[PDB]
């Protein structure tokens, strides 16, 4: 992810 | 993943202050907040920073991107809703 | 939230579950008023999907929850998938909520509005408390 | 909009 | 795709582009036949969106391209959002591709085909050739 | 972003050696590939990773994610169709 | 980002 | 399916  | 509710109050940061933390990837639609001890993760998205402005509650932020390990010490990133109310007023006006 | 705390019960009324036809919760989401949500773009919403609003414990069986049925996704033009920019989409509900002491909407701001650095502000959902 | 019947405690 | 080259054009006849009415690309995307497209879940492709076939050149004006409307995204229910695991959605076509010298499909393997390490395979697209 | 399509051949990895990369968050329904020279980017995503099996060109991954700078050492990461075809079969099928 |  | 009318050069 790095993206929530 | 908790099964109930969780809330947490964190500061807004500039966006020139969170460019140390991020670069070029803070747009000006992005408002930074957080590096407060506290951190918004995976599954956090789509939900609201809100702000207390005159007694009520409005959504500044959406829970967008950040640190990939959720660090307390790195500023999460937001959608500035700000920037793109115009957008919502227009889309919900026409639909 | 990683460090958060528990909230009070129907405190934030706004506040939804996007949830799959699985039922796994994958997104919070925004009430604005009774036919409008609002989340992040990136979130991938389809209308196969359903938000819950009036929940806060998704593991309790005994709560009177709204499922709602999304009639139209609208992902903002501007939306840039490669920068993650513009990262809204408004989510149409067929079924309009039904407010009340635990399901209301939050407001907009001012396309002007001011929001400083410094001041204290509040998110909630339920994300991962530990990664 | 913005003020919640039950209000929430931080 | 960084460090790459440029393909032969109509050489990959399966690759789509997927487009915001907008027109920006933001995807990419494989045609299995021609009502049904496979691309990413996490794209967050909506019906709004448009897929675009036989197109080499995202700037040549003079391509007889094929632009696509997507009748329904189908997100794989395994899809789990906050590990991107099980990326897949299907795109149902409202319109079907014409298919030609520049516009076909890809083969699909079977749940029991192997893939051992070391196999040199092929990927295309119009991502960033430099970040 | 480039105008004109490109492509790139490269190396599937064992998820095992994987995993050195990234640690627990290569799934079984993962596949990587690259740390060759070569690397997918922002806006591959969706796209086809293909092996030629019997002289035909089969889908083998779906361009999913990755390094964020999308370094050339560091493997991308596919949706391994080998694990979601069912799913896919099944669909076809009832639409 | 983070994801492609 | 997998073989196109005009083939890739790598």
């Amino acid at each position: 992810p790095g993206v929530y | 993943t908790p099964d109930r509710l969780q809330q947490a109050s964190l500061p807004l940061l500039s966006n020139t202050n969170c460019k140390k933390y991020w670069g070029t990837k803070i747009k000006d639609a992005m408002i930074c907040a957080g590096a407060s001890g506290v951190s918004s993760c995976m599954g956090d998205s789509g939900g609201p920073l809100v702000c207390k402005k005159n007694g009520a509650w409005t959504l500044v932020g959406i829970v967008s991107w950040g640190s990939s390990t959720c660090s307390t010490s790195t500023p999460g990133v937001y959608a500035r809703v700000t920037a793109l109310v115009n957008w919502v007023q227009q889309t919900l006006a026409a639909n | 939230i990683v460090n958060g705390e528990e909230a009070v019960p129907g405190s934030w009324p706004w506040q939804v579950s996007l949830q799959d036809k699985t039922g796994f919760h994958f997104c919070g989401g925004s009430l604005i008023n009774e036919n409008w949500v609002v989340t992040a773009a990136h979130c991938g919403v389809t209308t196969s999907d359903v938000v819950v609003a009036g929940e806060f414990d998704q593991g309790s069986s005994s709560e009177k929850i709204q499922k709602l049925k999304i009639a139209k996704v609208f992902k903002n033009s501007k939306y840039n998938s490669l920068t993650i920019n513009n990262d809204i989409t408004l989510l149409k509900l067929s079924t309009a909520a039904s407010f009340s002491q635990t399901v209301s909407a939050v407001c907009l701001p001012s396309a002007s509005d001011d929001f400083a650095a410094g001041t204290t502000c509040v998110t909630t959902g339920w994300g991962l408390t530990r990664y | 909009c913005g003020v919640p019947a039950i209000q929430p405690v931080l």
